[PDB]
Order: C-alpha cells, then structure tokens, then sequence
RNA sequence: UGUCCCAACGUUGGGCCCGGUGAACUGUACAUUCCAGUGCGGAGUCUGGAGACACCCAGGGGGAAGCGAAGACCCUAUGGA
RNA sequence: CGCUCUAAUUGGAUGGAAGUAGGGGUGAAAACUCCUAUGGACCGAUUAGUGACGAAAAUCCUGGCCAUAGUAGCAGCGAUA
RNA sequence: ACCCUCAGAAGGGAGGCGAAAUAGAGCAUGAAAUCAGUUGGCGAUCGAGCGACAGGGCAUACAAGGUCCCUCGACGAAUGACCGACGCGCGAGCGUCCAGUAAGACUCACGGGAAGCCGAUGUUCUGUCGUACGUUUUGAAAAACGAGCCAGGGAGUGUGUCU
C-alpha cells in the first residue's frame, strides 16, 4: 500500500495542468510523482526458490 | 634542482613494417567526434552517444552536415586498435606481481591510480629494472 | 556567506566586508563598478555626493525604465541609489578603520578590489486577488573590498 | 579624392552589363578598378520599355526601404553590386574598390575592354545612361 | 442638451522624473527586419532580392495565425448522466 | 557497454579510497583509463548470480534557479490632510 | 580570549584553537542551473537550428599525448600531360609520334628546421552542407502537439495455467 495512502485526485483540464493526482495542492500516488508508489517492485510473493 | 621522471620515459617499442604503417594511418585519418545529435543546443543533453531515433531526424536520415552515424566502417585497423599513440600495447598494473610476463619491448605498463606513491615506487623501480616503460611515472626533483 | 574572491598581500592590503544586508543587489553592482579603482577618499566623497543627489551612478545594466541623466559620462541612464550608498559609506568606513589601525594611510588606499554577491532572499508572501499569494522579497547582499596601498 | 586603380575603363558606348560584368570578375582577382563616362555607358533596347523599368524601381519602396539611384553615377554602380556577394567579406571588398565617375576624373584615358563595344553605326536601338538618368528625373551635374 | 456637426479650455487623481518597497503572467532555440516566392496551400528562421552601426526613453497596440482554457460548435466512442 | 547487491577467485587504499572540477590517452560506440586540484574513508577486477538497472520529452513529479524587473502595485471609494 | 572598528551581544578587521575553520553552527563532500568579479577569443557596417567536416588567426606552466614543417631522393594505383615534329579541319579545334613517358595520393630515407612547436583544448574567421528534438501524420521548420532552465525522481512486474 505503499503511496497508495491518499484520496488524491487528479484536476482534468482546465486549470493549465498536467493531469496529475494532487492533495494539498501536491502531487502523489502514481509512480512520476515523488512520494508516490513504485511500479514494478520486488514482491513478497514471488518465488525465489 | 629540477623534475626527472622515473623509468624508461623515452622507450619505443619496436614495430613490424606492417604495424608502424597501420599505427601511422590510424593517426592520420582519425574519426569523427561521434557526439549526440544536438547536445550542443541543450545542456541537459550530455555529449554521450545515443543512437538517433526521431523518426525525422536529421541525423539518422544521413543528411549531409548533421554529423555521423556510428558504424562499423569506422572501426581502426585491427592489428592497431587499441594501441596507446607511441606504439605500445597497454598493460594495466596495479603492483610489482602484475609485472610479471610483460615484454618491455611490445609492452609499456599503467600503474593504477588508486595505487599508493610506496606501492609506486617498488613497482616503478621494479619494472625499469625489466626494461618496462612506464606511461604514468612520478616525477621526483634529482 | 562568501570569502574574499582575490588574493590579498596583507603587508600592502586591508579587507572588508558587508553581511547580508538587505539592500537592493541591483544598485550594489552599479555602485562597486563605480567606485572600484577609485581612491577611498574620493570613493567617499563621490558616494556623499550621490546621497546629496549631486552625481548619478550610471546603470549600465539594470537600466529597464530608467532615465537618462545628463552627468552621466560615457552612458546615459542613471540613478541615485542612496540607501546601498550609505552601505558603502560603513564598508568603507571599517575599511579604511582597519587600514589606520595597521599603519596605513587609510584615505589614500586605492580600491583595488570591490563586488557584491547575491547570497540570498529574506521571503516574503504579498495577498493578491482571487484568493493567491505570490513573493514580496528582500535581496541579501555580501559585498567585498580590498584597499591597496598605491 | 585619389583612386589608385590598376585599372581604369572607358565605358563611352559601351554595354552597361557586360562591362560590368568584367569589372566584377576583376575585382574579385583583386584588382581596383574604376569605369569612367559612366553618362556615357550604353544599354540596348527600347528605350521606352527600358525606361519603364528603371522607372518601376524608382517606384517600388516602403519604411524598409527600396532606394533605387538615378543617376548614372550610381546606376552603374549598382549594376556591378548586383554581380558582386557584397554582403560577403570578400564581395563587399571587391565592391569596395570598384568606383564609377561621371567624365573622366583621371589624366590617363581609360581603356575599351574587349566585347563590351557598340557600334552606332550597327546599332540604332539602345539608350545612353545619361539620357536615362535625366528620364528619372536626375539633376544633369554631368 | 457637446449624442452629433467639431472639437476646445479648465479641475482632481494617475501617468513622467527622484528615494524606499517590490511581485506576477510568460520563456524549445535563434531572433535588426522588409518585399515576393516556396512550403502540410496563413514563414522573423527555407529561396531570391531589398534594407540594416550598437544601446536606451516615452507611446499607441499592426504582427508573433500574442498570452490565458487538452473547442463549448460538428462528428466519432459497441463513453457518462 | 554501464548500475545495485550476493558468492567464489583475486587485488587496491591515510606513502590518501569513493565523489567532484579541470585536463591527457584508448574504443565505431555504450563506455574505459590516466594526470592535476579538491577530498578524507573506503574501493575494485575476473567468474557465476541478483535485480525497485540506464531519460530530453509524458500541459510528467519534487527541489533549486535565471530572464521577466528595479518593472506592475504602494493613486481612483464623497473620509483629498 | 584580548585588541581595533561600529549606535552595536550585529557585522567587519586583526588574533587564538585544530591535521583541517575553504570543519565556526541545516558547520563531511559540495555537481548543474545560475550570480558577482575576472582571464582568453570575438565585438558598435552587419543576419538567424546555434553545428558537422576542411582549413586559417589568436590564446596555452608542469603532468597524463609527441609529433609536425621544408629541399631533395625512393616507391609510384587509377589517371595522365606540356613542348616539339607530322598530318587534318571553313572554324573553335583534332589526329599520329614523343608516351602510358613527365606527373601521380600514401609511406619511407638523407639533410635542414619548429616546441605554442604538432596533437589537443578555448574562441573566432573562411569554405561546403545545414529551417532543432520527440510525437502525431500520406505529408512537420511548420501558423499541428510538448517543454522556461538544471539536478534528482519517473514506465514489460508477480502468481497460476498453456505453448
Ligand atoms: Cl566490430
Ligand atoms: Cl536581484
Ligand atoms: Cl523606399
Ligand atoms: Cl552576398
Ligand atoms: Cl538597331
Ligand atoms: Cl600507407
Ligand atoms: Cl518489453
Ligand atoms: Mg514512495
Ligand atoms: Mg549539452
Ligand atoms: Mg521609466
Ligand atoms: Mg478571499
Ligand atoms: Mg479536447
Ligand atoms: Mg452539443
Ligand atoms: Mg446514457
Ligand atoms: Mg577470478
Ligand atoms: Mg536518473
Ligand atoms: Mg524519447
Ligand atoms: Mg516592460
Ligand atoms: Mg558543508
Ligand atoms: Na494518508
Ligand atoms: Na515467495
Ligand atoms: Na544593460
Ligand atoms: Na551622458
Ligand atoms: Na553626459
Ligand atoms: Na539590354
Ligand atoms: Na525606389
Ligand atoms: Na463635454
Ligand atoms: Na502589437
Ligand atoms: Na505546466
Ligand atoms: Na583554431
Ligand atoms: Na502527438
Ligand atoms: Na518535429
Ligand atoms: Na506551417
Ligand atoms: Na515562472
Ligand atoms: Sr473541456
Ligand atoms: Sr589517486
Ligand atoms: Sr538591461
Ligand atoms: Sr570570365
Ligand atoms: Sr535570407
Ligand atoms: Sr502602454
Ligand atoms: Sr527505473
Ligand atoms: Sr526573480
Ligand atoms: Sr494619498
Ligand atoms: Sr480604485
Ligand atoms: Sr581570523
Ligand atoms: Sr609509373
Ligand atoms: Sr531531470
């Protein structure tokens, strides 16, 4: 659930931006967005055997 | 009262016709810079060589001016290649036991950087003692 | 902060320094390149004098606006920035100070180095129309000057 | 005030462009060259079509700007900048020390370059630099 | 009856110059342009000419198919309400 | 070709490691390497592996910064001080 | 610490400590964008994808590169003469012989020379070519879309099954 911890929702057009997930005026959850979650990462549930 | 390098500065090695032909060519028809294409109109595109790929590109179109593509037609003539300029067949050492089955005469040796100026000197005096030149000596005030 | 950009004998030198002063950077660079070379006696003199209003300090490149004055020599826009005048007036004061205490003939030093470096903004927020805010900040100016005995 | 040409031309019943042609060629080799009698020059045609379109350039203009000389001082030496890359270095040398008189400023007279003669007496169809000029309105100083 | 013929003079606050304070919009790059042409047919940047010494102040806004808003019109989606 | 960490084999470093800056050499090239300054403690090579492994771009994200600019505003309200 | 300066517990100067204060408080290192000062090159008559490749100017401490230039001679691929003689053409000019000769890129040897001198690096000038990049597109310099600049961040991953 890491950076999945938000309600942030992206704006659409309108405003001049990028549509982007934002709270608080900040960007958040997708992977571009600093503090957001890691796409592909290492995962508990693969076998390593 | 003045700065001497270490070792046998002025060694040459001794080439075959064929190779002292080939070492001179190499140097004078040299190559192009191979730079990315227009890293010189923005700082964030460093000069590191990347293929162009932009499907209108002028470079990867080949247009006259907007510099060469790498290909192996620029390769250097195999028995030369790789051939520090005074001839020499490079060989990286990093103490006196990697001069061991170095041939002074084909061979000049490059003491590493990270090695130290006591580690140094064993190795330079070392190999001038076995007719090794080195390409990185220290330069000592005798 | 800076540090001295220019090697300095100190058997023939004395320094100063400015800190962080909040003035215009702007009016800084135009007043250093004015005064630089200039004895610190007439560097005084010629900085009273633009506080009085009396002489202009050309802007040669922060200039947008501004008009022209006719004592302005070899240029035509200038100004009489008279708060980072007085600035000067104090460096020039502690440099001169230091010069006498070391043996000097403080006044008769030449300015043989002088510049002003941007080290930084005091931020400030200014309330604007439709519920934003933008900047309103302060510049923070070091400034530099080595006296040289002529 | 003082020209040291090497090469002083007579344009008197001479064709315009092909003189200038060759003035051109020469001060592009480097030589200083000055035409003389320029009011004298020839250029043949009609004179009534000719005319119009020196007149059409002395028409054509705006803020930018588009002048067009009238007299044959000038006309001639316009004539020349137009076979000259005058906005090249080396163009805007070879224009440079080329100069065109009305009359003959010199005490040497100027020499007939090979193909650029008319003969009046072959030729009934072409008009004088002088009567062109006056045509545009020239004050006639010549 | 200054809406108009047809505009004038005046008043107060700005505007302009000076001290202090001190933002924002906008910015691929280059950029002194003009006339024609060419080009995905609506070019400061291509071609040909023409013009063009650098910098600065004030101005009214012709152009940058100016800036601001992933066209609201129209159609399309085995879209929504 | 380059990046991370693991293992085996094998090396470098306070007689100055990594990094950074400027500079020399090699390679078609990814990139490798040396010199000098800074730095002041870690760093490789080969082989077999491991992978949150390579950016110029997404009106991409966050931080920092320049031009804009000493420019707009600090006048306008029946409360001109 | 002490001293000097200052309206001054500010700041500055000098000084003390330590291997180091360019370790003096968001105080290990200290990139880029970018700013001040300054060095080299260019610069107030001249033109715009900012360069690539050639070639000139000017600039260059050492180290890590050491070559380069001129006479002559040797070798000498394709190519390839002048002149002279003879013979044709109205003419421009051509044919035959001289002759596949002289010449001919590179490379080398002798003799002489260069050390800012050769390479290289910075900048600028000349020549040739040249209207970014990525994307959309039959067609992009595009008056189609994206970006102010830099750094860092930023996209084929796991399980199961099948082939
Ligand atoms: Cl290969
Ligand atoms: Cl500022
Ligand atoms: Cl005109
Ligand atoms: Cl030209
Ligand atoms: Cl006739
Ligand atoms: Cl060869
Ligand atoms: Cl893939
Ligand atoms: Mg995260
Ligand atoms: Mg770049
Ligand atoms: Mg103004
Ligand atoms: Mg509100
Ligand atoms: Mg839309
Ligand atoms: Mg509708
Ligand atoms: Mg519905
Ligand atoms: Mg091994
Ligand atoms: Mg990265
Ligand atoms: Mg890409
Ligand atoms: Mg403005
Ligand atoms: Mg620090
Ligand atoms: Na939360
Ligand atoms: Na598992
Ligand atoms: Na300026
Ligand atoms: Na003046
Ligand atoms: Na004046
Ligand atoms: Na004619
Ligand atoms: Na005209
Ligand atoms: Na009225
Ligand atoms: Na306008
Ligand atoms: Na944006
Ligand atoms: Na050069
Ligand atoms: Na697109
Ligand atoms: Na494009
Ligand atoms: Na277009
Ligand atoms: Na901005
Ligand atoms: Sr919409
Ligand atoms: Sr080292
Ligand atoms: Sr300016
Ligand atoms: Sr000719
Ligand atoms: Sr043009
Ligand atoms: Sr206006
Ligand atoms: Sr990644
Ligand atoms: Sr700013
Ligand atoms: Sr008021
Ligand atoms: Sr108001
Ligand atoms: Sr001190
Ligand atoms: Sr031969
Ligand atoms: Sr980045």
């Amino acid at each position: 659930y890491a950076g999945l911890r938000t309600p942030a929702e992206s704006f659409g057009s309108g405003r001049g931006q990028a549509h982007v997930p934002k709270l608080d005026g900040r960007a958040r959850r997708v992977p571009q967005a600093v503090k957001g979650r890691s796409a592909h990462p290492p995962k508990t549930e693969k076998d390593r055997s | 009262t003045e700065l001497q390098a270490r070792g046998l500065t002025e060694k040459t090695p001794d080439l075959s016709d064929e190779d002292a032909r080939l070492l001179t060519q190499r140097h004078r028809v040299g190559k192009p810079q191979f730079n990315r294409q227009d890293h010189h109109k923005k700082k964030r595109v460093s000069t590191s060589w990347r293929k162009p790929r932009g499907q209108l590109s002028k470079q990867r179109r080949g247009i006259k001016g907007k510099g060469d593509t790498v290909e192996a037609g620029f390769r250097s003539p195999t028995a030369v290649r790789g051939k520090h300029p005074s001839g020499f067949e490079e060989v990286r050492v990093h103490n006196v036991d990697d001069l061991e089955g170095v041939d002074g005469d084909t061979e000049a040796v490059r003491i590493a950087s990270k090695v130290g100026a006591r580690k140094r000197e064993r190795i330079e005096e070392e190999a001038e003692d076995a007719g090794i030149r080195v390409l990185n000596p220290t330069y000592v005030e005798v | 902060g800076i540090s001295y950009s220019v090697e300095a004998d100190p058997d023939t030198t004395a320094k100063a320094m400015l800190r962080e002063r909040q003035m215009s950077f702007k009016h800084s660079k135009a007043i250093a390149r004015e005064i630089k070379g200039k004895t610190a006696g007439e560097a005084v003199d010629y900085l009273e004098a633009v506080i009085e209003g009396d002489q202009p300090v050309p802007f040669k490149q922060h200039n947008s606006g501004v008009g022209h004055k006719s004592k302005v020599d070899g240029w035509d826009a200038g100004r009489y920035p008279e708060k980072a005048s007085k600035a000067f007036l104090d460096l020039l004061e502690n440099a001169v100070g230091n010069a006498d205490h070391q043996g000097f003939d403080g006044e008769a030093m030449t300015i043989k180095h002088v510049a002003a470096h941007k080290v930084g903004e005091q931020q400030g927020r200014k309330p604007r129309a439709m519920g934003r805010a933008s900047a309103w900040n302060s510049p923070q100016v070091d400034v530099e000057l080595i006296l040289e005995e002529p | 005030a003082e020209f040291d040409a090497d090469v002083i031309v007579d344009a008197r019943d001479c064709i315009m462009g092909r003189v200038a042609s060759q003035v051109a060629e020469q001060a592009l080799d480097g030589e200083t060259v000055a035409v003389v009698n320029a009011e004298r020059a020839v250029i043949t045609g009609r004179e009534e079509q000719i005319v119009e379109k020196y007149e059409k350039r002395v028409d054509i203009g705006n803020d930018n700007g588009y002048f067009y000389p009238k007299r044959p001082d000038g006309i001639f030496k316009r004539t020349i900048r137009g076979m000259l890359p005058h906005k090249k270095q080396r163009g805007r040398e070879a224009f440079e020390s080329v100069r065109v008189y009305l009359g003959n400023p010199y005490d040497e007279d100027g020499e007939v370059l090979d193909g650029t003669s008319l003969d009046r007496l072959s030729n009934i169809k072409f008009v004088t630099l002088g009567e062109i000029s006056e045509t545009l309105g020239a004050n006639k100083t010549w």
